């Protein structure tokens, strides 16, 4: 009864696993590009005089 | 004294064979309730696995 039931969530959190896996993957995909095109279309002087 | 000496031998077997029969079959009773009651839980969370 137990090894079935964990073997299962076993599986689901495989599943969980993956879900957060590219959940945040992507999220960071969005903010990390979005920074690059921000600092990038800045440019090195720009930002540099603006900190 | 051999008397009531055979009188008593007796009379404690007798609250013990009591107690010791009741004792062999309610565990022979637990036995197969673990054979059953493990086939209960063994497949409530088979299905639930699922």
């Amino acid at each position: 009864r137990v090894k079935k039931v964990r073997e299962m969530e076993l599986i689901y959190a495989r599943a969980q696993l993956e879900l957060e896996v590219s959940k945040a993957q992507q999220l960071a995909n969005v903010e990390a590009k979005k920074f690059k095109e921000m600092t990038e279309a800045l440019g090195p002087g720009t930002i540099r005089d603006l900190a | 004294a051999m008397s009531m000496a055979v009188e008593s031998t007796g009379n404690a077997k007798a609250e013990a064979e009591s107690r010791a029969e009741a004792a062999r079959i309610e565990g022979e009773g637990s036995v197969l309730q673990a054979k059953l009651k493990a086939q209960a839980l063994a497949i409530e969370t088979e299905a639930e696995l699922e």
